[PDB]
This record gives structure tokens, sequence and C-alpha cells, in this order.
């Protein structure tokens, strides 16, 4: 009855920055932690860091400290994924999940133009 | 129930 | 940071028959008695799929012809029988350790 559902895909600009949302259903996300994880074809699955949306804290794998800031809104039940200062190794199918890491979202893909 | 253990909760 | 190596990288098998996935974790991911590797099963297009979690549970919903096994540092993912469903890439995941790390893959297809 959980369900991540995640934001549209985007094309990004060199530079630039984009913000990804998780919006879940049928689950308090107070509850949980909410991961987000990266994809892609070479480099493969990646976890980028996890937040606890019921006090704001968070964990990120050192790759990502400077490049993902993950917030939370318990208010509507929304994570976020903002990613700065995009580059082409960006381009990446991006994953939240929560439930320890059971239930997944779709994945949102962000692309990056030239 | 993978709540629980599907990560390591310390 | 743990490194996860599957083996193989790909394999076909034929229907009905068993097939073996293996995972080896460069660091141990047991703590207190618990081996935090999971299983996940991903097709083309869609969001990885939870199939078994620390180590040998099976996740609801998951056909019992999922199994895993394993401790410390190694760990294998069994399907008895393979189905055509099957046909999937599968990763293995330590939670155990910040940053949580996931395998490679290992691409199944039927013959």
């Amino acid at each position: 009855q959980v369900q991540l559902q995640q934001s549209g895909d985007e094309l990004v600009k060199p530079g630039a920055s984009v913000k990804l949302s998780c919006t879940v259903s049928g689950f308090n996300i107070k509850d949980d932690f909410i991961h987000w994880m990266k994809q892609r074809p070479e480099q493969g699955l990646e976890w980028i860091g996890r937040i606890d949306p019921a006090n704001g804290y968070t964990k990120y794998a050192p790759k990502f400290q400077d490049k993902a800031t993950m917030t939370a809104d318990t208010s509507s039940n929304t994570a976020y994924l903002q990613l700065s200062s995009l580059a082409s190794e960006d381009a990446a199918v991006y994953y939240c999940a929560t439930y320890g890491v059971a239930y997944w979202g779709q994945g949102t893909l962000v692309t990056v133009s030239a | 129930n993978a709540y629980n253990m599907s990560i390591r909760r310390s | 940071d743990i490194v996860l190596t599957q083996s193989p990288a790909s394999l076909a098998v034929s229907l009905g028959q068993r097939a073996t996935i293996s995972c080896k974790a460069s660091q141990s991911v047991d703590h207190d008695g618990d081996s935090y590797m999971n299983w996940f099963q991903q097709k083309p297009g869609q969001s990885p799929k939870l199939l078994i979690y620390a180590a040998s549970n099976l996740e609801s919903g998951i056909p019992a012809r999922f199994s895993g096994s394993g401790s410390g540092t190694d760990f294998t993912l069994n399907i008895h029988p393979v189905e055509e469903e099957d046909a999937a890439t599968y990763y293995c995941q330590q939670t155990n350790e910040d940053p949580y790390t996931f395998g490679g893959g290992t691409k199944l297809e039927i013959k």
C-alpha cells in the first residue's frame, strides 16, 4: 500500500541545479529513513545517502557530500534531492527508497545536455 | 518484514 | 568502504534448472549475529526489487524459488527452479557499513 512517486524526468544544463522529489503515500515518512540511489549503466548502483525525516539528520556517501543535498518535509510526506553544479557524470537514474530499503520509487531520469 | 533488517539499525 | 564482487557477471541457464549467483564482500558485513546483505532483481526500465534481506530472509511477495545463504564475506543467491520471468540483472547490496554499496550485477538469461 506504500507508494513512492518520484518527479518527472529532467533535461538539465551543465553548471545548473535540479531538485528531484519523492512523494510518499501510505506511509508516514517520520517513521523511517529515506534513501537515495544513483544508477548509471556503466558505474552501476550507488547509495547517495539517507535522511531521517523526523529530525532532518542526513548522512551522505563522501563522493556525494558537495553534490547532493537531501531534505524532507513531513508536512507533505515528501523527500527531495537537490543536485548542484550539474556535470556529465551526474546524468543517471535517481531512486528513493524506504521501509529499510524494501520499497523503491520508480526512478527519475536526469539527462545532461551538451 | 524487511524494515528491521534490510538495513543495520544502530 | 565495502567492495562487493559478483560472480559470474552473466550466465545463461536452462529453464527449470538451478542457478547460483555469488557475492563476495571485501570486508565482513556481519554484526551481532546478523549478516546485512540484500539481493535485488532488476528488469530494464524498472526499479530494483528486493528479493532477500539480511542474507537469508525472503521478502514478502517474492517466490520461495529464491533463497539466500552465507555470512561474513561470502554470500549466494539460489534460484530453484529458474523460470522464464527470472531473466533480469541481480545485485547484492551491503547495509552493514556506511556507505552502503552494491555489487556490479549479474545478468541472467534463459536458454
